[PDB]
């Protein structure tokens, strides 16, 4: 109700200034559900998917690479993306093999700064493979 | 001595009445703090207090049942 | 807090990562796209 | 007799609360009485 | 009906033998020496004390910074003593009932006399918490009164009630091993009980924390 | 007989762990000390175990003497 | 001897309002947090406070009334 | 007082539902906290909040039972 | 024996005023958690306290009052 | 005599069990809000509410074997 | 008869400090958290738990002052 | 009588070891609730729960030797 | 006469403890979801589970002290 669901991307302009119902936020500290009134918050965003709620027959689906929200006083939450990737053009053959590459990389590490870069590297490709 | 044995059962019995009374205060202080995070209020979220609080109160009369069993 | 955060990274470096992650699984007709985006431009001098 | 003047600088500065035993001293006196009381009527 | 526990039945005895000699001897556990590098067994209890020297200074910050060092000798004393009685045959004076209300009441009342010889009026308006509804007047200044004079026997008697608390477990637990001359399986697991048992009482080092603290905040808040 | 008590614990104390007199504690008499227990309490370098855990010793046999009237408990003969 | 069994389930029945006495705790501590986020409280935050309150009453008072029912 | 032993047990076992009483009612003040940040809802959040009642007023009915042969 | 039960009566009567001991140890603890969050303690949440004290209070002295009223 | 003492005492011996469910509720009442926060069901979090489960009904259920012995 | 009573008088008086005996590992099991949150505990946040535990521990000593007054 | 005394001393004393399984319910139960924010898994966070595992087991194996000293 | 009430006035006042076996749970699940979400627990974090532990156990023995001097 009275929602402006902002939302873009540097490349393309998505789903923009429309009173949509329902947003999904893939957020370090989980996802939840943006409810008509939702308290603001200005989260910095994690790699997965937002599956958005309309009145227009079915929902559709994106997948957000490291966005972030501000959710203002009034109802109006602005939703950013630098890669608000669509899925059907990612390629699975490709995929499943990196997950296996950094893992097999972990203990090749000799300091303490690139050790925690494979555990984000490992992340961000599980972060997909449930998605896909 | 046939009295005796009428009331203590009448007294240890309505003890249980209370862990019950313990439990619509959790579900009534639940319900003020998700309000507060999403105004779906009307819908299933208030519903879903009426759901427990009828619940968790059908088990403190159940123990209270047997209070009018047991002295009668 | 996370393990990125008592590493020595941050979220830039988060962004970073997780965009060329996502860039590098695309399929093989829309590769130029992840050439669109080309962070590789900017240089950097010092002053010493 | 040494363990004063190492020490005096300290006293009379912080015993005038401190020193203060008399309520103490007060129920240990009756502490005893009492105990003595019951051992009267044993 | 495998396992069949045992009991003995015995009189757990707190005796009082001479007690002015068992009271000293945990200073002279603690030398001083007059040299400017020592030596290697007084350096790390020297250490000791600069640690927690710092913790019953910071709250304070005052001209009640006085007080503070007769406080971390407080803390030296029922610290060596509830810890020397660990030992096979010791005896911890302050097992006893007797020296803890001794210790509680010439220093508890050495707080409330602090702020009556310099405050005068605001030392007890601290009765006063906040900006006066009516209802309740006589319902709180009957309440806030009755939760400060129970706090020397609040002060004592949580010190005498655990500290010995602490010696039954150690005697009965370690006397159902004297009297398990069945079965021999449960005999070590009631020593590996034991084993566990005298590691939570090291907590004596930890209950002393919670009387110089709760000193300080007996201090603190009146003055 | 006070100079004489107070002679035990000043003597004993120089010579047990440490005090050209504090750096003869610096090598120790622990090295002396040593050989009672087995060998295992080896950590006495700096914090020093056989220094003090000899008058913790002391102190146990010296309450075991008040004890032994109360806990007598033996037969006509002796134990295993 | 009729006195002895109702002296004590008198007291063995006011022991139900202890828990009533723990789930009035948490209504007026839950609502601490749930107006901390959200300072909408002249709506039905309080209004939601006093059916919680006047709802776990009555779980300790129907105690009460059937603890003065063993006396009389 | 052969009869008095069987009234004396089965009004102190009573009470042991009473904490298995509350035991439901914090499980629901989960799932208005839980369901108002994630709208899952016909999902396998209701379906494990099912789970938890069942399973806990079980020992709670069970401890009912223990009241019967006490009083048979 | 009329005595011995007007020493047992307020023996268990006096259990009703631990529920306002547990019950009390939540709305102190949930000033906590939730006044980091939002510092506006001379607004009306120290007041929400202050209520949720001594309506959480009122319940510990009744059943005090219950102990010398069963006794004289 | 021994017929007097051997009801009570099973029947005192079954009140601790609602101690058992007032805490098993929690431990599914924190998996909800567990799952809900981050989707990690199948993973190591479903696993310790049944470890959960199986750890504080073994506190309560032993309680219920010390009431057979008194009975037995 | 007038000793005995007492015995058991005091007995049941005993366990007023179980709500104050868990009650105090509420309010200093929130000042855990709500100091991990903001650091700021050497304002308020520090001296609202200790007048959480003077005024919470005015009640787990209160009772046992009478079980001493029914016993001497 | 001698029969009598002992059972009825035993079986109340054991209600206070299931007095412990209620902190486990949270002890084991809020280190969900820790996971699924931070997993550091195999760091001191599954190592504080058995901080907290065995020693509020060490309250509940408490008081199942003063039981057992009153068996005796 | 009294012997079984020397016990059960003993065997009354060790359920006291029950809190305090509860009270301790809460102060090590609670140290885990404030150490998850900020590891600095060689900091005061820590150093509040420990006097958290001492004060309610503080609270915890001295119930078990009126236990002893019913029987000795």
């Amino acid at each position: 109700g009275q929602m402006s669901f902002t939302f873009a991307s540097p490349t393309q302009v998505f789903f923009n200034g429309a009173n949509v119902r329902q947003v999904d936020v893939p957020t370090q500290t989980g996802a939840f559900g943006i409810l008509a009134s939702h308290v603001p918050t200005l989260q910095v965003l994690r790699p997965g998917l937002v599956v958005v709620h309309a009145e227009d027959g079915t929902t559709s689906k994106y997948f957000v690479s490291s966005g972030s929200v501000t959710v203002n006083a009034d109802s109006s939450v602005q939703l950013l993306a630098e890669e608000a990737v669509t899925l059907d053009m990612l390629d699975p053959g490709v995929a499943k093999a990196n997950l296996e590459k950094a893992q097999s990389e972990l203990l090749g590490a000799a300091d303490e700064a690139s050790r925690a870069e494979i555990q984000i590297r490992i992340e961000a490709n599980e972060a997909l493979v449930k998605a896909l | 001595i046939d009295t005796a044995a009428k009331f203590i059962g009448a007294g240890a019995a309505t003890v249980g009445v209370a862990g019950s009374g313990a439990g619509i205060g959790t579900v009534f202080g639940s319900m003020i703090i998700g309000y507060a995070r999403n105004p779906s209020l009307k819908q299933q979220l208030f519903s879903y207090a009426i759901l427990g609080f009828a619940l968790s109160e059908a088990m403190g009369l159940f123990c209270l049942m047997v209070a009018f069993l047991i002295l009668f | 807090v996370a393990y990125w955060r008592q590493a020595g990274l941050s979220y830039i470096r988060y962004s970073q990562i997780c965009a060329k992650a996502v860039r590098d699984a695309l399929k093989a007709e829309f590769k130029a796209n992840a050439e669109k985006t080309s962070g590789s431009n900017v240089k950097i001098v010092k002053v010493k | 007799q040494f363990q004063f003047t190492g020490i005096k600088k300290y006293f009379n500065s912080y015993t005038l609360t401190g020193r203060m035993n008399c309520v103490l001293a007060t129920y240990g006196g009756i502490a005893l009485l009492v105990l003595y009381f019951k051992l009267r009527s044993k | 009906n495998e396992n069949l526990f045992a009991s003995f039945i015995a009189p757990t005895m707190m005796g009082l033998p001479i007690v002015t000699l068992i009271i000293m001897f945990p200073s002279l556990l603690f030398p001083t020496p007059k040299r400017l590098i020592n030596n290697r067994t007084i350096s790390i209890q020297q250490w000791l004390i600069q640690l927690t020297s710092k913790q019953m200074m910071a709250i304070h910050n005052q001209k009640g910074q006085t007080w503070s060092l007769m406080l971390m000798s407080l803390i030296m004393f029922i610290g060596s003593t509830n810890i020397l009685g660990l030992l096979p045959h010791s005896f911890t004076p302050t097992t006893q009932l007797s020296m803890n209300l001794g210790m509680a009441i010439p220093l508890w009342s050495a707080t409330v006399f602090t702020g009556f010889r310099y405050k005068t009026k605001t030392s007890l308006a601290h009765f006063l918490p906040q900006g006066t509804p009516a209802l309740l007047i006589p319902m709180l200044v009957i309440i806030e009164t009755i939760s400060l004079f129970i706090q020397p026997v609040a002060l004592a008697v949580r010190l005498t009630a655990n500290i010995t608390a602490g010696h039954l477990l150690i005697h009965l637990i370690g006397g159902a091993t004297l009297a398990l001359l069945n079965i021999n399986t449960m005999t070590a697991f009631i020593t590996f009980t034991i084993l566990i048992l005298l590691t939570i009482l090291e907590f004596a080092v930890a209950l002393i924390q919670a009387y110089v603290f709760t000193l300080l905040v007996s201090l603190y808040l009146h003055d | 007989a006070s100079v004489v008590p107070l002679k035990d614990r000043r003597l004993l104390e120089v010579k047990l762990g440490e005090l050209d007199f504090t750096p003869s504690g610096i090598a120790g008499a622990f090295q002396r000390g040593y050989y009672r227990y087995y060998n295992k309490y080896v950590n006495v370098k700096k914090g020093s175990v056989a220094g003090l855990s000899m008058v913790l010793a002391a102190y146990v046999v010296f309450n075991y003497c008040r004890s032994y009237k109360e806990l007598k408990h033996e037969r006509l003969r002796k134990y295993h």
